[PDB]
């Protein structure tokens, strides 16, 4: 029991410390989607395609 | 809103009856988007005269 | 890391006799040059109130530690109403022996030099205005770093600096024009016009350059133990009356 | 295993003596009154004991022991409502660091947001990731939002710091306390994607340098005023000059003439009695660093300023770099100018406390903040 005591002991804080970079990468991930999802790139093809959508079908109603 | 607002809607004639009213709304509303005031009614009035193009 | 305090002297004197008595007083030998040194060797000073008598003290020792290593620069002329100075660094005893023979000996009066705000700048001017061989002055640039002091109700404003890089201050130069004077005619002219700032009247207390000096109002840091001609004869012209 | 209000922590007991002792007697009577209707322990049977308590006038050692030591830490919403008690009292121990609130191309959202369902979102989104508990009050004065978010380990449960979120009632501009830690970045970023719940909404921080008070911060860069104009302009952030049309138009001063003092153009400055002057020049110097008429504390006090002058003369960009310090520094400045070391006929816009606490660099005479 008490070798298995310093055992566990030891495991746990290879536990935990994966558990730090576990929550480490979370944020990294979330920020990243946060920051691509309204990226001034994103808006900028948005309104690009809304353009061409609307030009060829004044384009099509037009002809 | 209080200011004056004013409104802006053509109609077509081609002898026999008037046209459809709900693309030609759409189709004015994206030439005077697309172009302007000054300019867009210039290029209604040229596809409405529809000669060469 | 040599900071160079400034003593005052009261009468003119020669160092060539009563040496010998520092000597036995410290059973030490020290070499001391008679350096004539002249200021601005170019042909526009009239060859007068322009000289200057240098007796370099050196204290030829081992050299491990620079803290107890200690040079005693000196400075006299015979026209103007003090007549000399020194400036030591150091932190050994031997500064205080010495100051013992030299208040013993002579007879001579010693006080603390402090520092003026218009001798801090024309300091700042001088010792930048480096020396060749070829008997002309070229003139190096550091970025230098301003600082000030003030003291104001509450501690609202503690202490703010200025800080020219050394591009922009060799632009000022260039557009300023041909002179020996960048830092009196040149770049508080320009802090003047562009801030209002007059650095004269503010209250000084480091003119840093980029690592070479460190002037300030009781001291002068440098990097180097030597000092230059133009500094201390700068030193000299302001302790007058 | 987001943490109710009926969770108590492990906490030192004398730490919160200290902190409770920093309060006035009415507000530990308007407590223990709070703390006893929503949770009590050892009706109104109770309450006229600490009502004769307060009658006698008896010390806050006596009745800090009470409350002390009818609950015996007494529970995470008590501390929560400890903690924002203090931060009313003495504002001057905290430190706000602001950020602004865009979204879609970089136009400015307005937050918008209402304390009842933004408090269990934040929640059930903090609660993914780590033990929390939020708290959010309305500040009392001013029209802001101030939130507590707190956070807790496993070695039972260790608490953290306390991290606070300042939102004013309707600006993009959204203070958070100064820290740097990867708790502090999962709070805001946590925010950031529980304000939105329609579009998302990224909180690019607006300044790098901390400011003191909560009424600081509220007047620079809150919904007010004062919130760009801040220098020489506060004459238009109060209007003390016009009065309405409808007014009276004997009283002008287009019709009454305000006394005012010729300026000098020359250089007549650096060659250096008369009361009535005396008292223009010093009237001069009140126009020029505040609005028109202590005595020399401005509205704000900034603490660090980072200016940098990037002019240009016959094509060569010459570039000074101006730094400050210290407790108010316009007001020091305004003291030095008072004492005619400062030319303040040569005094600019910038260096005069517009644009206060930004420090940006300025190109060709127009002022621009840093990122």
């Amino acid at each position: 029991i008490n070798v298995s005591n310093n055992e566990l002991c030891y495991q746990l804080k290879q536990v935990l410390a994966r558990k730090e970079d576990l929550n480490q990468q979370i944020i990294s991930v979330r920020n990243e989607i946060q920051e691509l999802k309204a990226g001034k790139d994103w808006h900028d093809l948005q309104n690009e395609q809304a353009k061409l959508n609307d030009k060829v079908k004044l384009n099509k109603r037009l002809n | 809103c209080f200011l004056p607002m004013s409104k802006i809607s053509i109609a077509l004639w081609k002898g026999g009856e008037r046209f459809n009213q709900i693309d030609l709304d759409e189709i004015c509303y994206g030439l005077i988007k697309e172009y302007g005031v000054k300019t867009g009614l210039k290029e209604i009035c040229n596809v409405c005269l529809f000669p060469d193009m | 890391p040599y900071t160079w305090k400034f003593l005052g002297i009261s009468k003119q004197l020669s160092l060539e006799n009563g040496i010998a008595k520092l000597n036995q007083l410290l059973n030490l030998e020290v070499d001391l040059d008679i350096q004539t040194i002249r200021v601005p060797s170019d042909p526009d000073g009239g060859t007068a109130a322009d000289e200057y008598i240098r007796y370099e003290m050196r204290l030829d020792i081992s050299n491990l530690d620079e803290g107890t290593y200690s040079k005693f620069i000196f400075l006299g002329n015979s026209k103007m109403e003090v007549p000399m100075f020194l400036c030591y660094c150091g932190t050994d005893n031997r500064n205080e022996v010495v100051l013992q023979w030299l208040k013993a000996e002579y007879g001579v009066i010693m006080w603390p030099i402090k520092f003026e705000q218009k001798t801090m700048i024309k300091l700042a001017d001088a010792s930048i205005v480096h020396v060749t061989k070829e008997n002309i002055e070229q003139i190096t640039w550091f970025s230098s770093k301003l600082y000030f002091e003030p003291e104001t109700q509450d501690k609202n404003l503690r202490q703010f600096s200025i800080e020219i890089p050394r591009e922009s201050c060799e632009g000022l130069a260039l557009g300023y024009g041909n002179t020996m004077h960048p830092y009196n005619d040149a770049i508080v002219p320009y802090i003047y016009n562009e801030t209002g700032m007059a650095v004269e009247r503010l209250p000084l207390t480091s003119v840093i350059l980029a690592g070479h000096t460190k002037i300030m109002r009781e001291s002068i840091v440098t990097s180097t133990r030597s000092l230059r001609n133009r500094v201390l004869a700068v030193v000299l012209q302001s302790i007058q009356f | 295993l987001r943490l109710e209000d009926n969770y108590v922590p492990t906490s030192d007991t004398l730490v919160v003596f200290k902190q409770l002792m920093k309060l006035p007697v009415t507000v530990l009577y308007d407590l223990t009154l709070s703390w006893f209707a929503k949770f009590g322990g050892s009706i109104y049977l109770l309450t006229e004991t600490l009502d004769l308590l307060i009658e006698k006038g008896v010390r806050r050692n006596v009745i800090v022991n009470r409350i002390l030591y009818v609950y015996w830490g007494l529970n995470v919403f008590q501390l929560a409502e400890i903690d924002c008690h203090l931060m009313i009292s003495k504002p001057e121990k905290f430190k706000w660091l602001p950020s602004k609130a865009l979204r879609g191309d970089g136009k400015p959202y307005v937050v918008k947001l209402q304390p009842a369902k933004f408090i269990e979102n934040l929640q059930t989104d903090l609660a993914k990731i780590y033990h929390c508990h939020v708290y959010m009050f309305k500040h009392p004065s001013l029209p802001v939002l101030i939130t507590r978010i707190q956070l807790f380990d496993s070695n039972p449960l260790i608490s953290r710091r306390p991290y606070y979120v300042a939102f004013p009632l309707n600006s993009p501009i959204i203070f958070h306390s100064v820290d740097k830690d990867i708790y502090a970045r999962l709070v805001l970023q946590s925010i950031s994607r529980t304000i939105s719940e329609r579009e998302t909404i990224i909180f690019k921080p607006v300044q790098k340098i901390p400011v003191k008070s909560i009424h600081n911060i509220m007047t620079l860069l809150g919904p007010s005023r004062f919130a760009e104009s801040m220098g020489p302009w506060e004459c238009y952030a109060s209007a003390n000059f016009e009065r309405s049309p409808l007014h009276d138009y004997k009283k002008h001063q287009g019709l009454t003439g305000k006394k005012v003092m010729v300026r000098e153009f020359d250089d007549s400055f650096l060659n250096d009695e008369e009361p009535e002057i005396r008292r223009l020049r010093l009237e001069k110097n009140m126009i020029k660093f505040k609005g028109s008429a202590s005595r020399y504390s401005s509205l704000v006090p900034i603490e660090k300023v980072g200016f940098t002058l990037k002019n240009e003369i016959n094509s060569r960009i010459i570039t000074i770099k101006l730094k400050f310090n210290g407790n108010d520094i316009f007001g020091g400045l305004h003291e030095l100018c008072d004492k005619n070391l400062i030319n303040i006929d040569k005094v600019p816009g910038w260096l005069a406390g517009e644009n206060g606490s930004f420090s940006g660099t300025i190109m060709n005479g127009d002022f621009q903040r840093e990122q």
